[PDB]
Parts: C-alpha cells; structure tokens; sequence
DNA sequence: GGCTG
DNA sequence: TTTTTTTTTTTT
C-alpha cells in the first residue's frame, strides 16, 4: 500500500503529523517507491512543509535518475489522489506495513551477518556486526509502533491534572443519598457495576429499583432481561413508580382510572426519562447482540441509553467462547470483560447481578470469595455491592448491603449499611 | 516397513483390478487401476483413479474418486485374505 | 443481486444501517461474493466502519486464498459502483433475497439431515442434528423479516401492558387453598416449578396429587415418568381419584363393579379433563423428545396439554450437552433451562421433582443449599417447594412444605405449613 | 565436516567424551548424516558405548529405511575413516560447526514464524510462537557451546564462591527501613519484583507508595498502568506526596493555590526525580511496546527510568504467545520472563503486582499455593511480597506482608511484619 | 550378523563360553552358514576346543559337499576376522538373532502342523506333531534367553547372597560411631532416610554434616537445595570441612590465603569425593526433575552419585499430583514414595528431613504418632532419626537423637543418644 | 494424464 | 496448568 501511504503523506496533514516521525527510505522499496519517498524527504528537509504534485515533479526534474527509475517515478507520481479514507484504519495499516517491512529488513540483515561470519577473517567485511548483535537487531525491529504520546509527568502537567480533577461529568448520582455518600458522587460512566446476592434475595428487585431511580432523574435506562418477560419486569417498575403494590396490581385493587391518572401524571413530569425493556432467551446474548440492539434502538427511536442494566451476566453468552467451550472461570470473565468494554465504548453505567455459591446462601455475611461464577468477575467489576438478608432482617424488611469491591471510594468507611427494602413495591428505601 | 515385498504383493492384488498399468519410472513404483471399492467413475468407463504408491516408507493405495486411502496390508486384509496370509508370513521369511 | 447489496453496503450509509445488523455470510455464495463479504465483515469488526475500495483492495492483497478466488474477488470489487437508487426498493429487495437464501440454506440442511440419518450408526457423522429438529430449522428460516423488535417502552406502551393484568389467562389456579394463597392465584404458564423432598419422602406423590387436582379442574395433564411404569403412575392417580387405598387395589378389596361405577361417574362429569401418562427410560428423553411427543399427541390424539408434568429433571438428558461431558452443575442447569424454554414455548405449567443432598436426608429442616445436583436449578426455576417429613410428622400423617424459592409472592409469609399427605391414597389434603 | 565428526565419534574416545553430550540430531542435514547419527545415538542409548563399523552395519540392516536412505547411510559408513589429527583443532572446529548449525536452524525457525504470523486467523498454525518470540530464539542459538555448568562443584568452583563471599551486588535502597532490613540494602538493578495481593486490598496502593518513595530519592520512575487512567495514578501520587487525602481532592477541599504552592515547593527541591505515567488498554501492551515507550522517552524527553513499575502483570500481553492460545499459567510465566528480560536489558528495578487466588482472599495467611494465574511466577521473580489485610487489619488501619520469595536475603527471618497502610494518602507508614 | 557370530565363535573365548550352550544348527540358515556351523560343531565335538582357520579349511577339504556348497563355505571361511567388538553388545545381538530365528522356526512348524492337519487322515505324516502340541512348541520358542535372571532365587543364589552379607555390599558407613552402631554398619543403598527436627532444630545442619562426612569418605554427593542457593549450602559445607565458623566467613576474619591453603590441602588428599550442589525453586522440583539432573550430570559431568541429599521433603513437589500444597499430607506421602523409588532405581542413599508434630515440638520425646507426616513418612522411610534440642541440651551444645523408625536394625537397641552439635561449623561430633 | 495424506 | 461446581472420603 505504498501508493496510499505516499498519497496521504502529500495530501493529508493529519496523516503526515502522525506517521512522518516514524518513516525511512528502507521501509518502502528499492525502486520507484523509495525514490519518490526520497524526493518527499529531500523536499521536506529543504523546506519544512509537505510538497505538492507540481513541486514534486519539479524536484524530480531537478534530481537525476536513470531512464528506468525516471519512468517509474513519473508513473508513480501520476498516481496520487486525495481519497479521504478513515484515519484509524490508515494509521493501523501503515503501522502494520512499517512493522512487516522492518522485520523483513532485520531478517535480511541477520542473514547477511551470518553469511559474513562464515567467511575467512581476511575476506570478511569489518562494517557488518558480529553474530552477537543478531538478537538486539531483531528487537529494535519489534519496537517500531506508532505512538508519540509518552504520558503524564506529574510536574509538567499538574495544571492539566487539576483541571481534570474538576471534570465531574463522569459521575452519575444514585437518587439514594447513602449510595452517593459511599461512591463519592455516584457511579461513573463506562464501568461494570454488580449487585450480587443469593437466589431469591432481590437482585432483580435492586436492578429495577435502580432503573426506576435513574428514570426519575431523567436518564435513559435500557433494561435487558434474561429470565423474566418484558411485561413482568415492567410490572415491577410500575409498582416502584406508581407506588401501590405487586399483589394489588394482580388483585384488581387498582381501578383503570387510577392507573391512567398516575401514568399521565408521570408523563407530565419533565424530569422523567425513557425506559426500554428487552428480553432475551437464556444463553443467547452478549455485547455483540447488545451493540446491534443499541444501533437499532438509536435508529428506530431517539434513545441513547445512559444506564444499561443486564438482568444477569451468567445467563449472558460470551462472544468468542462457545456455549460450553471452556469452564466457568474463563467464559464468565470473558463476558465480564466484554460488558465492561461495551460500557466504556458507550460511556454508560452498566449494572448487572451475580450469583453466590451455596456456601453463603444462608449466612449472615457474604464475602468476595462467595461468587458462584468465575472470580474474574470481581476483578473486572468496579462497585460490587452485596445483598444479605436474614430472618431478623426480613422481620424488619431491611436487607443488609455490604460494600464488597469499592473502586470509587473507601470500601471500609461504611462497610455495612441497612436498606429499607419493600418487596411488595420492589423499592429500596434509605434508612435515617 | 519392507517396501519391495509391498510392491510385489500390491501388484498381484491390483493386477485383478481392470485398467491396470505399471507406472514405473527409474526411481518410483506406482500402479494405476480402476478402484474396486466404488467402481471408479460411473460416467467414464476408461478412468483409473485408483493408485498404488510404493516408493515411500509404506506402500499405500489411494483412490481419487471415492477418497479411499489405505495401506497395502489393510487392503489385503479386507479384500484378498488368501493373499493376505502369505503377505504377512513372507514378512517373517525375509525378516 | 449480490453486487447491488455489496455496493450499497459500501456506498450508502442509510442502507448499511438497516441491512447490516441482519446480513450474514451464508446468504451470498460459495465463491467471490462470500469472500468479498467476509473481507467487508472483517474490516467492520476491526474498525467499526464501512471499508472503501482502497481498503478492500488492501485487505485482498493481504489475503491467503488462491489465484482463482483472488481474481474473482478483484473483479467483483472492480465492478462495485454506486447507482442512483431509492431506499425502499433496496430494503424490500434485500429482504426478499435474504429470505430466499435462508429458505434455500434451510432446505439444503433439511436434505442433509435426512440423508445423514439414513445411514448405519457409528458412521452417521455425529454433531449433525437429528430429524426431530427438522421443522424447527424451517421455523428459523421464516423468522427473518428485517423487523427486529427493539423492546418494550414503559411510557409509550402501557395500555397494552394494562391489558395484561385482568386477563389472568397466564395463571392456572390450584385446587388446594393454601397453594393458591401462597402463589396469589396459582402457578403461571411458561414456568418451571420444583418439588424437593429427598428419597422416598414424597415428590412423586405430590406430583400425582397435583395431576389429579388439575385433572379435576378441567385440565389436560401430561404426566411424563422417567423412573416408573405407566401403570404405577396410573395406579397412583386411580387411588387419588377413586378414594381407594393402594393397599385395597393390591389386596383386591375393591370389586370390578365399584371400579367401573366410579370410573363412569367420573366420566359423566363435565368438569374433568384428560390425563395421559408417558414413560421413557431413565436418561433417554430431553426437550426435543418432549416436543416430538407434544406434536404426535396433538396430531394423533388431539391432546393439547397445559399442565405438563415431568417426574424428575435430574433423570432427563440434556438436548445440547453430550452425556457425561460436563459436571452435574452445568448439565442440570442446562436441562432445567431447556425445560423452562419448552414450558414458555408451549405455554404450559411445568412441574418437576428434584433430589436433595445426602446431608439433608432424615433432617427436620431442608434449606435451599441442600439441592443435590446443581445450584443453578434454584436460579432457573420459577417456584420451588421443599417437602419435609420427620418421625413425628409421619406418625401424624402430615408433611411440612417449606417455600424455598417463591417467585409468585413473598416466601417469608406462610414459609412453612403442614399438608395432610395421605400416603395410602396418594393425596394431599389441607388442615384448614 | 559432518563426516569427520562421525568418524571421530566412532574411532576416537577423548573426542567422544568431549563432544557427545552436546551433539544433537538437528545439527545434521536430512540426508545420510542425520540417519547415521540416529543409528549412533540409538546404539549409545541402548548399550552406553561407542558403536563400531560392524555394529552400525548390523543396525542399518535392522532398520526401516528406504532404498535411497539405506544406500546413503551405507556409503557414508563406508567413507568413514580415522584420519590422524590433533585433539585441539577438532574440538573447536566441531564447536564452530555446531554453532553455525544452531544459527541456521534459528534463522529457519524465525522465518517460519514470520510466515505463520502473516496468515489470516482460523488458518494460521497454533502453538507456534508469535513474532515477539523471535529475539529470544536467537538468544538461545548463540548460547550453544561445548562447555556446560550443571551445578556448583565444591573444590572445583571455589574461587567464584570466595568472590561471592567477599563481593556484594549494588542495591537501589528503599525509603522504608523495614524493606531495607529484609532486603539487606534494597533491590538490585536487573530484577522482577512482585507485590501480590487480593482484589481491592492495595495492589496499586503499595505500588504507588513505592513510586512516590523512589521519586523522593531522585530516581526516574515510569508507571505503566494497565487498568487505571493516568490522572488516577497521578492523583494517588499527589495524595502520597502532597499529604492531601483523595477525599479532599475529589471534594475540592484543597484550592488551586495550595495545590500549586505545594507542587512548586516540591519542584524547587533538588532531590527529586521525574515520574511519568503511561496508560495502556487491558491486554494492549507487551514488553516490546514498553521498549518502544522507553525509546521514545529517551529520544523525545531525555528520560531513562530506573524504577519501571507495571500496575498488573496479569493484564499485559504475552509478547511471546498469541492471545488466547495457551493456558493462564504458561502465558503469565511468559509475561514474567519477558518483563524480567526487559528489566535486565534496561538495568531497571521492575516492580509489579499479581493477584492471589480466591482462596487467599480474606485468609489470615497465604503461601506459594495461592497464586491465581500462575505458580511459575515465583521461579521467574527475584522478590515477592504479599498483602494480608483481611478482616481486622483494616479496622486497625494496618496490613501484613508474608515475604513469599525473597532472593535478596532470607525469607524466614522477618517473614511476617505489620505495615501501616493509610488509604486516604495512599501510603505505607512504619509501626516503629 | 551370522558372519560376526561365526567369527567371534572362532576368535573368542568368553563369547564362546557364554553363547555355545544356546547355539543350534537350525538357528543359522539352509546354506553356507549352516554348513560352516556344522563344521564348527563337528570339530568341537571331536576335539573339545575352538577350531582354527587352517583346521576349519582342512575339515572342509575332508568333507562331503557339492561344488556350490564348497564355494560358499570357502568364501564364508575366508570372510571371518578376529576384530574386537564389545562383549555386551555382541551377546545381546546374538541373543536377539537366536530368538528371532527360533520364533520363525516355531511359526513355520505350527503352520506346517496346521497344513498337515487339514489333509486326508489316511494320507498324512505320522511324525508331524498333533495340533494340540502347537501352544507348547511356541513356548519352547519363547523360552530362549542366553541368561536367566528374574529376581532372586532362594536356594539357587545362596552362595552369591552370602558374599553380600560378608562383604556388606549394601552398607554405606556414617563416619560417626553411634550411627554405625545403630545401623549395623551404616545406611543401605536404594533407601530413603529422613531426619525429624523438633522446634529449635535446623534441618539443613544435619544434612550438611552428613554430606561432609560422606565427602570425607570418598563418596560422590549430590546436594539438591530448595530454600537456599548453591553458594549458601556450599558455605555450610566449607564451614564443616575447613573448620571455619559460618559467621567468620561473612565477617571476613578468614583471609583468602588460609581459605585457599585449606582447600588445596583437602584437594591433595586422595580420600576426598566430589560434591555437586544444585538449586531448585520452592515447589519446582519433583522427583522426575532429579532424574533429568542425574542424566545431565552423568552425560556432561560424568558425575554418578552414591549419595543424594534433598534439602527438605516438604518443599519438594509430588510427581503426577499436579498440586503443591505448603503443608499437605497427601503430597508428603507421594514425595516420599517418589524419592524412595528414585533411590531404588539409582542404587543411591537418599537423605531428607522433615519437621516433627507440634506436640512433638513441645515434648522432648517424639512419637511416630507425634509426627507432622503421619502414616506417610513412617511407612516409606527405611530410617527416621529424630533430633531433639531442648534448653538444657542447647546450653551444653548438644542434641538428643532419638530413633523413631529403623528398618535396618532393632529400633529399641540404642534409641536415645546425645549428639555434639556445633551450630557455627554446622557439625556433628560424638560424645564420649 | 496425471494428481493424495 | 488453574478453575469451578458436587460428592465421598479421610485426616486432624
Ligand atoms: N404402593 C405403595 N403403597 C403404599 N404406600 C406407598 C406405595 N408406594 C409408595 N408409598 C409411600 O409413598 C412414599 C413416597 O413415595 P414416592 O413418591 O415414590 O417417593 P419418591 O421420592 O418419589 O421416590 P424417589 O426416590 O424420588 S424415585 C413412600 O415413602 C411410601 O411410604
Ligand atoms: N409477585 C411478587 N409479589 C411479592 N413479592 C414478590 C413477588 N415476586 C417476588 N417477590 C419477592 O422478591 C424477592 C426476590 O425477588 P427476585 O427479583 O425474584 O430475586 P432474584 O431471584 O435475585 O432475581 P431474579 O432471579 O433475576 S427474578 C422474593 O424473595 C420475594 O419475597
Ligand atoms: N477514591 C478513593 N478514596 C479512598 N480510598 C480509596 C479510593 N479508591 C480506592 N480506595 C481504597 O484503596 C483500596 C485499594 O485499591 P486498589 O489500589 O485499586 O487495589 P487493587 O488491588 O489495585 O484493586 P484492583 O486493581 O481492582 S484488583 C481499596 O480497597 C479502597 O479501600
Ligand atoms: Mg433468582
Ligand atoms: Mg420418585
Ligand atoms: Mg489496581
């Protein structure tokens, strides 16, 4: 792709500003390509700017080449157009081309070194290095990546870092004062947050409560159900928002008039957002399905979700690993990594649930080691809270939430706090 | 393995097969024959896609029609048991 | 029209947004078209953008297929050119083409399955699906219409949601009052309910009692026994319905006149469904087997069940995992998930039994952690009930049913109640 | 000179005793030479003596060779003869020939590796080392010599032992006196130091504390963070050095004036180094990328580090194994070897932080049978510490270090000591 | 091979006396070889001595052979040389040749028997054995071995066994009178011997003392260390051999002159062995790595040890266990079995040490029941010496040696004895 | 008019 | 070579 590289060197300043630092005559060819690049390099050295086609042709006329090389250079120069290709693909492809040409040159160099070594000392050339220089030669040709950014400096960039301290746009408040207190301003965008507990303890209850709280704050919430139906989860959201009950909905205690009135009153609010509930069969979805779902949602409706709730990571299906290719520690961690990558790509707060092994299903406390699936999930996670319910707690309708992995704030400042879980309304209530 | 006894025994086994030709150059031993497993090509009666290669470590039969590929010993064991008896015996005779 | 599809995938952003989510590699050809689409798909997966002609040529040069394939792809790429078109004709034509190719691939796979199953065993080229899933594949060939359902909106779609609360066709009431009270109207269609008792405590007596109670309430019941004969289960049902002890049948204390009279008296009652008992060898039936049984029941016997009962899920075979490949956890979780999928597919109340661990036997209390073969079964089950029997309870002809996983209501309320199991009549009676 | 080598292996004894343990079948061409050497090696393995000409002619007849191979071996055996020469030119000539053959084999292997790498996925060979493994192979071939050291020979290697007694390696001191006590003056230059810990217990806290301590001693520190943003690591460093809590920075308790004043006060001190934080995506950086970063730091910023710090070993790329090719143990061991090679090449103290297994989490004591990803890390590492802040050390604002593998001193002298971890300032204080 | 067999029958004595009883005419051929062997056998029968070439030619001249037989025998006789092959290879190869020929003859005989069996009963040979004799005939073919040594035959090896009891062929002395007294002449080859150290006793002091004592007696000692480097172990060895205190070397009191003088004084003595110290990482050396180390030492260093001393059994890793627990019973039992198997297969005295039980630590008396390794070490250990160091013994520079398991002799003969431990020179001296 | 692994 | 479920067994 030498023609593309030369064309975007001449006709693109952004490409020239990221590739010219790392470019040599040895990288291109031994024929017209090398001569064209040599003309470009000579012109940029004599005059610190990217040459044009007319200037390049004038320089070619000034420079001296044999007939074949002159014809080759003229033909190659004739073949240059703007062709506005993508910048990311262009830089990746030119990095690959540079790496492969450098590897080829290094292999030829070490082969020449080996051939010269076998020659008698009188015949051998003293310019070529000894065989002991073979490894590092092959190593400097493996460190030619395109990266001009060196990183922070802590003394030359403290002003920029202080300005970054004032960028709180990543934070998303919780609508619960205790959660904001323990997260130092709520959850952050592009993070994998997990709410783990035992079986039939209220994981989906907590997920729906978070969805309702984010909906009442004006966010766009995408609830992805993996076990329940769309109407069942929407019933829990209705119980949270309208605040009547779960049984009263199914027992007819709510007259249509009241339901319509409450729904229209919530519609009148300008602080309300949008909630979309999507159901998938067990073991049939991941970020690859989630990305297509995101694109379809954005196309069909003006819906770009700020919060993405996954009913359970375990029920989800990994992208690369098959359904039962490897064990739990791998594919579960792979799904966790894929979900975190999706969240950081979409810049959205990702919430999911996790199961706890049978050892802590009836215990007053649960630790991080009590994760039913892979322990890599409490490595990709950022705010892994835990829900613990006992008989005394269920008597007071107060689930205990223990801070298990706290990346935002101090995990041990408020380690265990009581919530006011109302199971009929599918709502978490703060305790004061 | 013993290549020359495989060449000698294979020839007799493939001699019965029609379209039998001895493709023997100065350094190789091959036998061309109609494949007895599939009858070779149904449309073309004159094609002989069954081949025996005895220049390797083990003389192997390969069919280019029905993708049959076997050693000469398995071929003799499965199709010519009277020839298979002497074949495995003559091995001890020379070894 | 593959050339048009590829050209408008390249030179049309609007076309790519709708058709891409659905385009697949098996819809074009076995030659140049499939290779070009694979190049485009790889570029999209690597850069999340539509490749240009230059990018396609670069990827073509960095490809390993032979000279014929290279020439075909080069010609196809050179032939790609944008044309003045209209979004509608292209989307509809692409939908027609994709549907036709899906049907063609489906019928080719159907023919392959038929010609593979008609082969002697141990030479049938395993990993090929059996004839049983011949129609289902065709059902997948018809569910491709460029009309993916984005999901359910909480505020936009709430009239349809409200027209699902007084419908109540999802819930199937019990006959015992306590079970209706704890489940708030009975079990729901498309669910998986489980009984955990142990060994020789109940757990098939309870299933037979449920089958009899549903049969009395005008229901079509399909009992599936993996560990007992069709006549033993029918004998249990006879003992339940006719109020004659199993000992009386064994000891011949009931005459043919009484048996005939009771059977005819039950037959003449309008409030009575049809119960059908089917027996499979242990480990020789799966979800696909049950679907085949459902189809042959609908056709031959015009029998459409709603209360499908399976004696033990642990005794069934997974329809996806090879036998004895994965451990008990994964296999049992998969079996339970497949059974729940079958239940939601045919919209029936699915009832099953599950063993407890050896440590729970002869214990006054059984916890959820005492589940025998998998911890995933409680996670993938709508309702579970634990049957506990002690010496004192046995002497009182009673059993303690504990609500272990209650997805239809709050399990803390009415967690443990005493049923009056009568083991002679294979019947559950209340104490209220 | 293969014929001479075989002739003097057969007909000479001192030559055989000197050269046999280093000869290999790969050093001979695939013609008669390799087969003859195979016969000789088989005879030596079966009878522990050098075969004669009759023995080999018997072995040739009792061999499964083709006519061409048989004729070549017989001709080569016939051509063998005992040419009288000197047993000082033969040994060196054989060593030269073996070195040349090893270099030739390495060159062929790296050419095959480069050819394999350029192949597209799903067609390329697996278990074949990637491009980054090329220099290491070339380092092995140059190490071939007829001199081998297997173990330490008393009375034969005692000058070196006396040198080891009298001489001590240079040490880069810590700022914590306890680490100097347990390391006899600090850590050496070409070392790989690991600080294992559980999830969310202070892996990055300890590494940032070490980075701050080294920065206050005038070292150039490079912090390669594979999980956290550059601003986050630099904020940890600021909290360590400016004596301001992370809560104060996030809440805005400190003003820009105080921050600037403290930064300038630190700048005016002459005993300060340069700390540069570089962030890479998870799995996106390897040893070669680190070498490229070092090259650009030296060229564009005049920066040569000494205390290179990697946030997490388990996230970095293998650089020797293709992604998702081998198991976790092999990949992590390869990463450790690559990082130690980089540290030796750059003469930089390299510090990292691996993760312990789920068992070691919340465990009051840990050992070498607790490392999650790979148990081969201690073998590759030069100093390994642990963090045991499980249940009550957090309440007391303390920690615990196990000293799992200490090559600088003796691990069973100060094996367990208490560290005063302060999480607000992200530092370690001593209990003394 | 027949030419070699005949040549070394004519021109050798040990080969003749070894292979003549197992030599038959039917083993050679039906041509020149058979006739030559018949001539040899006739000459040896008429004159009980090996014939010479001239005598063989005279016998051939005075013999009844045709022209072709005469030519073949003459050529074969002229083709026999007195070349010197090694005896072991010659005997093994002629044994293989004889076995192959006997098997071929037996197979031909059974084929002929079967062919004769399938013949008209009126028409068959009477001399041919019946079919029922086939299994016996093959047995006579399989019962052909130049030398029969399957195990130890009582009443058939009593003279050789007595030479073992008088020559003490298995015992290896200790250089300590007390240890020789309780072992009836020292430890035995192919044994595993362990030391049990109570609280306050080092495990490597006793092992280094034993290594030094064996070194002074002329034995090749291989010391494999786990928790220590080669230099440290060799420094302990130097402390014991050069009489220099261990701390004096580190302080620098002993100069290079005295060190070199003492080392050369030891080297002058011809009663000194070789000590090879090899270091392995903790848990990175199973008893299969030791086999590779022995193979490398034999091939490269020509060092075949008689004593192998492993620094610590617990630090080692069990083979075929795939696990390495810090202190687990199953691993210790497997490690002991593997090490004893290595000792048996290498005919070496193997030494190791373990820690006694905590109760054994507190109690001066140590019971086999009071051992950290219970039923695992006092089951695979030929000798288990227990070392007790209390306050009173330490004040007197002594350690109480107790005999906990003695396969060699009676355990209760001399169970308790006081040993003069010097912790500075790492030495054990006797007590009068 | 040959061609395999 | 690790990882995770379940079971069964045994040792301390
Ligand atoms: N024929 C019978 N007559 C009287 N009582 C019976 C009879 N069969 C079973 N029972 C009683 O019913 C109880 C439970 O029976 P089942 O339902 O078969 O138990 P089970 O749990 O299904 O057995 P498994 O181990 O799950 S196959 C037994 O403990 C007996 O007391
Ligand atoms: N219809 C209902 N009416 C009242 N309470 C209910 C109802 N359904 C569930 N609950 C309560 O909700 C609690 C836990 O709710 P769930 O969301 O089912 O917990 P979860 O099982 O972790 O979430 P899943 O498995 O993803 S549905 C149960 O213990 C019940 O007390
Ligand atoms: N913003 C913060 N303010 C106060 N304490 C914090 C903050 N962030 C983290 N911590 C504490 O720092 C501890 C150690 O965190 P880390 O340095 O990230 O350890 P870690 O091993 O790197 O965690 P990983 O990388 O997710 S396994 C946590 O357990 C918290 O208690
Ligand atoms: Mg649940
Ligand atoms: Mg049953
Ligand atoms: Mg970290």
């Amino acid at each position: 792709m030498v023609e593309i590289i030369l064309s975007h060197l001449i006709f693109d300043q952004a490409y020239f500003s990221k590739v010219w630092p790392y470019m040599d005559s040895e990288y291109f060819e031994s024929g017209p390509a090398k001569n064209t690049f040599k003309l470009i390099k000579s012109h940029v050295n004599e005059y610190h700017s990217v040459p044009s086609i007319n200037a390049l042709n004038v320089a070619l006329e000034n420079s001296s080449f044999t007939e074949t090389e002159y014809s080759g250079v003229k033909t190659l120069i004739s073949k240059l157009a703007d062709s506005p290709e993508d910048h990311s693909w262009l830089v990746k492809e030119t990095e690959k081309y540079v790496q492969q040409r450098a590897m080829f040159n290094a292999t030829s160099k070490i082969i020449e070194i080996q051939t010269n070594a076998e020659l008698p000392p009188e015949k051998r050339n003293k310019k070529m290095p000894d065989v002991g220089a073979i490894p590092d030669i092959m190593r400097q040709a493996l460190s030619i990546s395109f990266d001009s950014y060196v990183g922070h400096d802590w003394m030359d960039d403290y002003e920029a870092r202080w300005l970054s301290y004032m960028n709180k746009a990543r934070k998303v408040p919780f609508k619960l004062r205790i959660l904001n207190k323990i997260t130092k301003g709520g959850a952050e965008t592009g993070t994998l947050n997990v709410l783990m507990a035992g079986v039939n303890v209220g994981k989906s209850l907590g997920l729906c409560s978070l969805a309702a709280d984010y909906l009442q704050l004006g966010h766009n919430v995408l609830y992805i159900s993996m076990e329940m139906a769309e109407e069942v989860c929407a019933k829990r959201i209705d119980a949270n928002m309208l605040d009547v009950s779960l049984d009263d909905i199914d027992d007819g205690h709510i007259s249509y008039a009241e339901y319509k009135g409450k729904m229209e009153k919530w519609r009148e609010k300008s602080t309300l957002g949008r909630l979309i509930v999507k159901q998938y069969p067990t073991g049939g979805a991941d970020a690859n399905t989630f990305r297509s779902l995101l694109n379809e949602l954005k196309l069909k409706k003006n819906f770009v979700p700020t919060i993405i709730i996954v009913d359970y990571l375990g029920i989800c299906k990994s992208c690369r690993i098959r359904v039962y290719s490897e064990n739990s520690y791998t594919t579960v961690k792979a799904i966790a990594e894929e979900l975190r990558a999706l969240a950081v790509e979409t810049e959205t707060v990702l919430w999911t649930a996790a199961q706890v092994g049978k050892q802590a299903w009836d215990s007053s406390d649960v630790n991080m080691s009590d994760i039913a699936e892979s322990a890599g999930l409490p490595a990709t996670a950022d705010f892994m809270l835990a829900v613990i319910e006992t008989e005394e707690l269920a008597a007071a309708e107060q689930q205990l939430i223990k801070q298990i992995k706290s990346r935002y704030g101090d995990k041990n400042k408020w380690n265990k706090f009581l919530m006011g879980v109302q199971k009929g309304n599918q709502k978490w209530v703060e305790i004061e | 393995s013993i290549p020359w006894i495989d060449n000698e025994f294979a020839y007799r086994a493939l001699a019965h097969l029609p379209k039998f030709t001895q493709v023997n150059n100065s350094s190789t031993f091959k036998l061309r024959f109609r494949c007895p497993v599939c009858g070779d090509s149904k449309t073309d009666q004159n094609k002989a896609r069954g081949w025996y290669y005895g220049d390797n470590n083990e003389g192997n039969i390969h069919c280019y029609n029905c993708n049959y590929h076997a050693p000469i010993g398995i071929y003799l064991k499965e199709f010519e048991p009277d020839l298979y008896r002497e074949y495995i015996f003559e091995i001890r005779k020379e070894k």
